[PDB]
């Protein structure tokens, strides 16, 4: 069975900074890409940012590129996800989540097949 | 971008359909539309992906359709826990990769 | 308009806009055919080498591989205006197999990151 | 690292990272050593001739004909390896390296075309 | 289609078609090994000179080099669709070296450039 | 001193889709880049399209990048546009034209030569 | 786009000058400018190329000249130089191709 | 080390003006030169940026379309061509040196030698 | 795009500080920021470089950082003779080269 725990903070200040580390379990890990999705709590699903297998390729939503940074550990089994600079606006929901992208020798899936339990990011 | 009616609705036994807009750049140009169930308190899950295609241990009462700049989720009946907000989601190319559309409450009367 | 290594005693930063007259002058019984073969597979091993790091086609190539200050710890202002590429060679010339592999790492790293992007829809 | 052709009998998913070890393996009596620059050389010619000219790793704009081959991606690049491929596609080998000159020659006029607008 | 030098008597522009079909036959006992060897030293000797004018592994390379009307004074609706490359071959044989010089400093200059621009953070 | 002949469609509801096509005689149609320039009943011209010589480069303005392929065969001596979502502001009449850009080892011309007799274009 | 007179006349022999105006990425950065004549009911044909030249087939007394960011045809004669809209062109690129404005319906009285 | 520029006002908008700036006291061909301006009642602004070498030239937005800046290391001198000048360029242009370095020196990213002043009006 | 207060004051033999405002893009991402002294009709001399370093022949007394998104100069042993119009500039990136932000009065009492 395939797991996925967020082990990341929780409140904030305004301007401040975190991390969220999310755990991954069930499958090889290495040989799938990952992503962070975010969901306002009154709000739909809004995806932010994703990495590649490898980690070398990361991808932002425009809002984010200056302040987020999404990287992996391959040996740790270890997504992490650090935030910086974060506003009233961002307080919501953020899934850590398995799929969406594939390194080209693979297959096609541009679909996010599993995903956490969903972190709570909060800002004051 | 991407714009779905609210409440919707139906009876045990009947069939329902979840339409989602997007423009060419979302829908038209690319076979990657796939559809979201997510329960209040729960995490989505994947249920569709690729317009037809199902993921292994989902049932195939959920089907789905693709025309022109518009695509559908259609469920076949209705019963037990598929009452639940669904989103549509699709690829939009290099500069943004994944957009979603709004929550769409489907409950079974 | 030195000729051929005439600015083999040139600074660096002066001798780095002579690389096409050295490098012209790299091509050009059995004893003969010998010398002929060696100097093919010297250019060729050159070669080899510089496309493997990305750099075919080009006699100035920028890479992605940090300097690590532990190979030389001297600044631009002395390693480009003030040593000769003979000297920095005798400085490099026990790094240069370190450099060498992580050059050829870098590269195989952006030719999958390259294939990976183009692989996008 | 594995050594030369030590990932010869890896999948192609595997033994495709590995690259760079063969290759510095091609060049390193006299009809010997002529030979192996010619065939060094041949081998350049083609990808040269292609867009390949100085990469490893190369992506073309020839599309896959299933009728070369008609396995899925999950079977060739993480179940075969490269001989039981070399072996498959050999009778269309000289198809596809046609195509890929062709597709080079159009590429090169449209880059000639595109760069030629003011 | 025509094979090799089969366009040499078509117009320059038509021959300008089949580049492939005349590289392809460039690269295919002392006086067979001797052979071979100047076989290569010829083709090593005209890629390096591609090389050196950044016009490595392509067939059709364009430069930033002016044309001089000294050099001839011809339009293109003459020089490309009522000439062959051997007439233009005899008519510029000289200023050829002129043209070579140009264009290896131009892309030394390029090549100055484009390091300039990429360390430009 | 040439002759471009244009076929036309008919009436089309918003949304749907409409085929034009142009017929060249009395000269080397693939020695030439056509194009083709819309003009509203009610006001001048405007450029639309334009494809070289070869049929391999096409080009368009940026409100109908998503919407018109142009499409060129030189063995039919035949032109094609294809609109796909079409609205009431594209009614007007469409020429195909021989001119606009030279392939490279030609003169430079950029500009319209040769035009053809007009065919209408009317949405619903 | 391309700026034009509002329709300028004169009488059958004299002279007019129909200007058309338009940024540095129009008219200064390039030498492509055209003109086009468009008889009511039939379609345009090509009067002015590259400024100051004209295609063979088309007669004398048409001419062209640019200035700064500004062109202009010069008409001599008028005779029987009816009514045509006269419409510029130039090239701006190669993100914008061409572009036309307005127009000068040129009116000999 | 000295820059003194020459140039002067332009009365007539939509015409050209040539400045230029001649250098001293230091090896002009070493170094990266550029215009910057300041309006009598505004702050400093960056308009121009031109290499070593002189190949390589930048500007803003702006003037992307107006102005050209050009270098000759024979006489170590600079020229700025400004074309269709408006009444909202009157400002004083200072010719500087630095901005940039030739990827084979340190990098600097800042002005440290600055002229007196283009003393440029329009009217 | 930077942000300096205006009207900034001191007395002799007191420290001062001037302030800059930038944003996550320049001044987070880059340390190429620099501060001049413009005493009227005089030019703006550089005092300050690369966030801590100063060119030589200048007084010690001036001195400046960087944290965040923001950054500072400092003058400690303040002088009747610094009353001038102090510049805050930072490199922006390649397709915006530098950014300055308004002048900053300093007096001495
Ligand atoms: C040799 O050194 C002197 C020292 O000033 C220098 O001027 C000269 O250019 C050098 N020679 C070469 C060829 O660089
Ligand atoms: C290169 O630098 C790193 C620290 O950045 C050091 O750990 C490593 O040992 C250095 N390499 C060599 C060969 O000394
Ligand atoms: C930089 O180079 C100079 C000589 O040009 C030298 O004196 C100084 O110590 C160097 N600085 C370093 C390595 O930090
Ligand atoms: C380095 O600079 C000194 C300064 O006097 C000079 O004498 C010496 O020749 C220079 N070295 C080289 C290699 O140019
Ligand atoms: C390179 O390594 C050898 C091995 O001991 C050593 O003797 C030599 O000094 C080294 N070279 C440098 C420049 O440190
Ligand atoms: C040989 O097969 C085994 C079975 O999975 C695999 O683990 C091993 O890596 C293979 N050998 C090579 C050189 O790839
Ligand atoms: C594949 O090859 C066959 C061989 O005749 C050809 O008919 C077919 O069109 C080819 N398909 C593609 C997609 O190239
Ligand atoms: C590829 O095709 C084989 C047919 O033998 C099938 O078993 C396999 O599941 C296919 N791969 C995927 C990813 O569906
Ligand atoms: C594909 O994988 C199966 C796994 O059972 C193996 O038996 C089969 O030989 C593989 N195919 C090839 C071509 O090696
Ligand atoms: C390839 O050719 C060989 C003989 O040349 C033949 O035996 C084999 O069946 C052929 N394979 C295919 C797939 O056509
Ligand atoms: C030779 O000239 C004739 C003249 O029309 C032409 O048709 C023919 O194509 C030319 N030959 C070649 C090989 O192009
Ligand atoms: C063309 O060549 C002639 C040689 O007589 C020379 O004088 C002229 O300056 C050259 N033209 C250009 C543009 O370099
Ligand atoms: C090309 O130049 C020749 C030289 O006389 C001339 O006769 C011919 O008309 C020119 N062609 C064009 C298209 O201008
Ligand atoms: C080239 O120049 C020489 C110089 O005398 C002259 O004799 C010869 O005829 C010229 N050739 C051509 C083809 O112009």
């Amino acid at each position: 069975e395939v797991q996925l725990v967020e082990t990341g903070g929780g409140l904030v200040q305004p301007g401040g900074s975190l991390k969220l580390s999310c755990r991954a379990s069930g499958y090889t890990f290495s040989s799938f890409a990952m992503s962070w999705v975010r969901q306002a709590p009154g709000k739909g699903l809004e995806w932010v940012s994703l990495i590649n297998d490898r980690g070398g390729l990361t991808f932002y939503v425009d809002s984010v590129k200056g302040r987020f940074t999404i990287s992996r550990d391959n040996s740790k089994n270890t997504l992490s996800l650090q935030m910086h600079s974060l506003r009233d606006g961002d307080t919501a929901v953020y899934y850590c989540a398995t799929g969406g992208m594939s390194s080209a020798l693979q297959s096609s899936k541009y679909y996010f097949d599993f995903w956490g339990q969903g972190a709570l990011v909060t800002v004051s | 971008a991407l714009t779905q009616p609210p409440s919707v609705s139906g009876s045990p036994g009947q069939s329902v359909t979840i339409s989602c807009t997007g423009t060419s750049s979302d829908i038209g140009s690319y076979n990657y539309v796939s559809w979201y169930q997510q329960h209040p308190g729960k995490a989505p899950k994947l249920m569709i992906y690729d317009v037809t295609q199902r993921p292994s241990g989902v049932s195939d009462r959920f089907s789905g359709s693709k025309s022109g700049n518009t695509a559908s989720l259609t469920i076949s009946g209705l019963q037990a826990d598929d009452e639940a907000d669904y989103y549509c989601s699709a690829y939009a190319g290099r500069q943004t990769f994944y957009i979603f559309g709004g929550g769409t409450r489907l409950t079974v009367l | 308009s030195l000729g051929f290594l005439g600015a083999a005693g040139s600074t660096m930063g002066a001798a780095s806009m002579t690389l096409t007259v050295q490098a012209r002058n790299l091509l050009s019984g059995i004893k003969q055919l010998q010398a002929r073969v060696l100097a093919v597979e010297h250019y060729l091993r050159d070669q080899q080498l510089l496309g493997i790091w990305g750099c075919s086609g080009k006699l100035i190539c920028c890479t992605n591989v940090p300097w690590n200050s532990s190979w030389s710890n001297r600044n631009l202002s002395e390693i480009w205006d003030n040593m000769t590429w003979l000297q920095w060679d005798k400085e490099i010339s026990n790094y240069t197999q370190i450099i060498y592999g992580l050059l050829e790492e870098s590269q195989n790293q952006q030719e999958k990151n390259e294939q990976d992007l183009l692989a996008l829809d």
